[PDB]
């Protein structure tokens, strides 16, 4: 009968938390076995309840806490720190997930420690883990150019609402173009004001155009064969302009 | 209410004056047994505060003509308390100091909470107004579960 | 009120019987088609009472009985899709000479038609297998005859049809 | 704005559809609340109820009593209790779903369970193993009620609704398969739009068949799989790999 | 009472989601269904009496219904008032030249059964079997 | 014998929870409601086997409704 894994931020910033056991709750949300499930509040008068979804061994074979499904040394994903183990050891640590009902009983009644748990198990190979980590660290419409496909809209709106005080956005990605359009007289004039100009969202260059038309995606492109085509020969008008 | 037989007593004299408030109760009450469309389940508990709420107030009622006003002798508020008009538990926990104004019964009980304390609706509001001023949010509790008193306790 | 709609109606019904047969497949000349219907049927029993006095003096009365809950439903185009249709299948066999053979096999297409199991056998022998519930039809595509009132016109579409065959015969 | 006014009543008690569905069989089965004995005729129908956020929107109690669980209904549009409802109807924004950080990829953002992977039709909830952000939108041919319309109008008509819902990274509707893959800022939007878009109409008020709009199965917004071309694939193991970069800072911040 | 009439009535749709749990109660209190049938049928009503105001447990639920309470009677009264009964049903079969038998089953199987407070709660009962004791 | 350690019973171990709660109804609602639950409660165990044609009359007569 072991305690459960929950980790100092699912529990909060109390001392006396009062937790409620189930014995043999529900099927975890890995391999669907019962488990003595623990439910209970942050506070006590939380609105929000907060139980454990997995159980025991499934939760120390990823050396993950039951609540809030993050690794139990560093409350961060699991996916993400296997990303992470791969990034230091250069060795593609993954954790194998099962999708078959036999598999995932099979794979949690075993005892071993898969994925990137055994690294983060033990507080020495995780400190040298942290300082490879180190060492490693050591080591009114508007037309755009030049979007390349790593520069999403909402980066796109971003920039814009911050250099002015704060409207809508359409941007095409196969055909690597843009375009920003609203209401107001003097948002416009409040955009010209605050500049074939440039914005630098990330040092990615995205070239405006007061674009009279009013645009809309088709615009851009009615298909898919002329969005790739397009921005070719932008691309080969961008080279134009340098 | 009880159905009028054989074994129970006429009613004492003085009750026709009482029985337009206590038949108002009565067909609020017939209106509330009724099944609605009721497919919510924080509107499916509401028709039953509202029934909880009939029942406290006509027990209130019952308890504000015997013992407040001195309205009704002895006679007729035995009588009704036979006829069950009222309980004598929420009657009798109104005559208790603290426990004048009360939701119901159920909510003063620590056998059927968790924490085996008392309920929420018994802490004064004043409290919970402290409490959320100590952790900064707002007063997170609006309506008791069993009955759907806002706060009950004899203070508030 | 009353009067005026007996002058336009008779002088509408003074003025054609003659169903295209392009009409009869084209659905959105269903009022149209029901009034034609209708007045064929009046020219039919306009027919019938001229040679009355040798051929069923007594099932005149009764036929202008039972056809008035269709004359009722045919004038304001009050039927069935397909029984509209297989009624004008039947009334455009009625129009030629030696269609009366045709006419009937439009009547039986009329009276029964597609659907298989017309009345239902309900349960015969013993044993009762599950399937052996959609062999019978109370409702639910069984027949036509799902009235008494209906039935009694379409039982007197046939004696328009025996009469029809008797009139072309004899004449 | 949301902030300054109160969520509203977006239909009464009475003026649900019962919780009965559309005869699909001979007679009801009250355990698993369905239809048996025969399977002819969708069960799946155009909803009636749409979102509309910027009327519907407001403050609840979810915001006096700090919650920051989003509404259901609101999302499909269709709760009874207004600004009492328990939960959040708004949409959920930045700092929600800041607030959201300690618990989305365990619960969604409407309160709900993530299961271990996806169903087999990849439409549900979701997993709590991938960041999941993109949703595909197919069902686009009853959506417009079977009408014929050009891909770029259609786009236009995707990108309208799912910028109501939240910040957008990115949407490609697909010409040859008839399908949009909307990929949004957060999980927490995806979610909420997975929510709200659920089988209602691409439609206009402007178009002649506004009558007769409920007639036909409306969209299909599901959980989307990878983008299986390898500049996304690039796109993406290289935003990871900055994520990944500031979740290193992070941990030499910690130890 | 009212409250217990209430949770009754609201599980007649039994169709939202709400009652899943609730459902879930129902397939557990059949195996606690037959001792709440023991229970009416010890307090059931005697001929003497018209109806026995009874304590009962009603579950959260309205799932089961067990009535509480044991029915104990004083042993010289109860078997005075079984031959009070005894002796009015023999004078009311002498008296009476024709005695009506109930039908059986009462109701039809189509007939839902009704519901005590529009029915039965507003009827006012009838009079028992009470022997004239002079 | 009976056993003499049953301190243990149904009803006195269903009051101690806070689910079942204690009222005064008429022997008659008693038994109209004992009808009532007893026809869900058999209703709903037809229903989860999917025994749906099973229509389960009121007067709890099982009768298929078709062959
Ligand atoms: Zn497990
Ligand atoms: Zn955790
Ligand atoms: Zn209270
Ligand atoms: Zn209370
Ligand atoms: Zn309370
Ligand atoms: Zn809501």
């Amino acid at each position: 009968e072991p305690p459960p894994n929950i980790c100092e931020q699912c529990l909060g910033d109390e001392a006396n938390i009062r937790m409620t056991k189930i014995p043999q709750g529900s099927e975890c949300k890995i391999c669907t076995l019962p488990f003595t499930l623990y439910h209970f509040k942050t506070s006590k008068r939380s609105n929000n309840i907060i139980k454990t979804l997995i159980c025991v061994r499934c939760a120390t074979q990823r050396n993950i806490c039951q609540c809030c499904m993050l690794d139990s040394r560093w409350h961060i994903p699991i996916q993400l720190r296997d990303h992470l183990i791969s990034l230091v050891n250069e060795e593609n640590v993954m954790t194998e997930e099962a999708k078959n009902d036999m598999m995932k009983r099979f794979l949690s009644l075993k005892n071993v420690k898969l994925g990137g748990a055994q690294i983060t198990s033990d507080p020495s190979e995780a400190d040298n883990i942290v300082d490879k980590l180190k060492n490693i660290l050591l080591r009114k419409s508007f037309f755009l150019y030049n979007i390349d496909a790593s520069i999403p809209e909402w980066k796109i709106t971003d920039t814009v609402s911050q250099l002015l005080g704060i409207l809508s956005l359409i941007v095409n990605h196969k055909a690597k173009c843009g375009g920003l359009r609203f209401q107001s007289s003097e948002l416009g004039e409040r955009f010209v004001s605050k500049i074939r100009g440039v914005l630098l969202i990330d040092r990615f260059r995205i070239f405006i155009i007061p674009w009279s038309s009013g645009f809309s995606a088709a615009s851009f492109g009615t298909n898919t064969a002329e969005n790739i085509k397009l921005s070719l020969s932008l691309n080969k008008l961008i080279q134009l302009e340098l | 209410p009880r159905i009028k037989t054989r074994r129970s007593k006429p009613a004492p004299d003085g009750f026709e004056k009482i029985k337009p408030t206590l038949t108002d109760f009565e067909i609020q009450l017939r209106d509330a047994q009724k099944d609605k469309s009721s497919k919510l389940a924080a509107k499916s508990n509401e028709q039953l505060w509202e029934i909880m709420q009939l029942h406290h107030q006509r027990s209130r009622y019952i308890y504000t003509l015997y013992y407040k006003r001195k309205a009704i002798s002895k006679d007729l508020y035995d009588w009704l308390i036979k006829e069950k008009y009222a309980d004598k538990l929420l009657i009798a926990k109104w005559r208790k100091t603290g426990y004048e104004k009360l939701c119901c019964l159920r909510c003063i009980q620590k056998n059927e909470t968790n924490n085996g304390s008392t309920c929420i609706c018994r802490v004064p509001r004043a409290q919970l107004e402290e409490e959320a001023r100590k952790k900064g949010t707002q007063v997170s509790f609006h309506q008791c579960v069993h009955c759907g008193c806002r706060g009950c306790a004899s203070t508030d | 009120n009353r009067p005026e709609r007996i002058q336009e109606a008779i002088a509408q019904d003074k003025t054609s019987v003659i169903i295209d047969p392009s009409q009869i497949g084209s659905t959105e000349g269903k009022p149209l088609l029901s009034m034609k219907c209708n007045l064929y049927i009046h020219e039919i029993l306009s027919r019938w009472k001229a040679s009355l006095e040798a051929y069923h003096p007594e099932l005149f009365l009764d036929t202008k009985k039972a056809l008035f809950p269709l004359l009722l439903q045919l004038r304001r185009n009050q039927l069935a899709p397909d029984l509209l249709i297989s009624l004008a299948t039947v009334l455009y066999h009625l129009q030629q000479p030696k269609e009366i053979n045709l006419a009937v096999q439009s009547y039986m297409k009329l009276s029964i038609g597609n659907v298989a199991w017309p009345i239902g056998v309900t349960s015969v022998g013993i044993h009762a297998r599950s399937a052996h519930s959609k062999i019978q039809g109370g409702r639910n595509a069984a027949n036509i005859m799902i009235d008494e009132r209906t039935r009694l016109w379409i039982t007197s579409i046939k004696r328009l049809i025996t009469f029809e065959e008797w009139y072309t015969s004899n004449h | 704005s949301w902030r300054d006014k109160s969520a509203k009543v977006q239909v009464k008690e009475s003026e649900l559809p019962s919780s009965i569905p559309a005869q699909t069989g001979l007679t009801f089965n009250i355990w698993y609340n369905k239809w048996s004995q025969g399977f002819a005729g969708n069960t799946r129908f155009v909803s009636p109820f749409a979102l509309q956020p910027q009327l519907h929107s407001g403050k609840t109690r979810g915001d006096n009593d700090g919650q920051l669980f989003f509404c259901l209904f609101f999302a499909k549009g269709m709760c009874c209790l207004g600004p009492k409802c328990e939960y959040l109807h708004h949409i959920p924004d930045e700092e929600d779903i800041g607030k959201l950080a300690l618990r989305t990829e365990v619960l969604d953002c409407f309160g709900r369970e993530k299961f271990a992977d996806y169903r087999e039709d990849m439409g549900g909830i979701g997993s709590f193993r991938k960041k999941n952000k993109t949703l595909y939108v197919g069902g686009i041919d009853g959506a417009l009620n079977s009408k014929h319309l050009k891909p770029a109008q259609i786009e236009s008509r995707i990108r309208f609704v799912f910028s109501r819902l939240g910040d957008i990274d990115r949407i490609r509707y697909v010409e040859s398969k008839n399908c949009g893959f909307v990929k949004f800022k957060y999980q927490a939007n995806a979610e909420f739009a997975k929510e709200a878009m659920s089988n209602q109409t691409l439609l206009l008020p402007s178009d002649k068949e506004w009558d007769d709009r409920r007639e036909g199965t409306g969209l299909l917004v599901k959980w989307a799989n990878e983008d299986p071309d390898p500049a996304a694939q690039k796109r993406l193991q290289e935003e990871l790999k900055l994520e990944s970069l500031n979740m290193m800072v992070h941990l030499i911040n910690n130890n | 009472p009212e409250h217990l009439r209430k949770i009754i009535n609201t599980h007649s749709d039994m169709a939202s989601k709400m009652y899943n749990t609730d459902k879930k109660a129902f397939l557990g209190a059949l195996k606690y269904l037959p001792h709440a049938i023991l229970k009416l049928l010890e307090n059931m009503p005697h001929p003497w009496e018209q109806a026995k105001e009874v304590k009962v447990l009603y579950h959260t639920s309205g799932a089961i219904t067990f009535v509480n309470e044991t029915p104990r009677v004083i042993e010289p009264v109860y078997t005075a008032q079984w031959s009070a009964t005894w002796i009015a049903m023999r004078r009311e079969k002498r008296d009476r030249t024709h005695f009506k038998r109930m039908r059986f089953p009462p109701f039809d199987d189509d007939e839902p059964p009704l519901s005590y407070e529009q029915h039965i709660e507003n009827i006012e009962p009838l009079d028992p079997i009470n022997l004239p004791l002079d | 014998l009976p056993t003499n350690h049953n301190k243990t019973k149904l009803l006195k171990s269903l009051k101690n929870t806070k689910y079942f709660q204690q009222t005064t109804i008429d022997w008659v609602e008693a038994g109209l409601q004992l009808c009532r639950q007893g026809h869900n409660m058999l209703n709903l165990l037809i229903h989860r086997k999917g025994l749906t044609y099973l229509h389960l009359d009121y007067n709890f007569n099982l009768k298929p409704t078709k062959t």
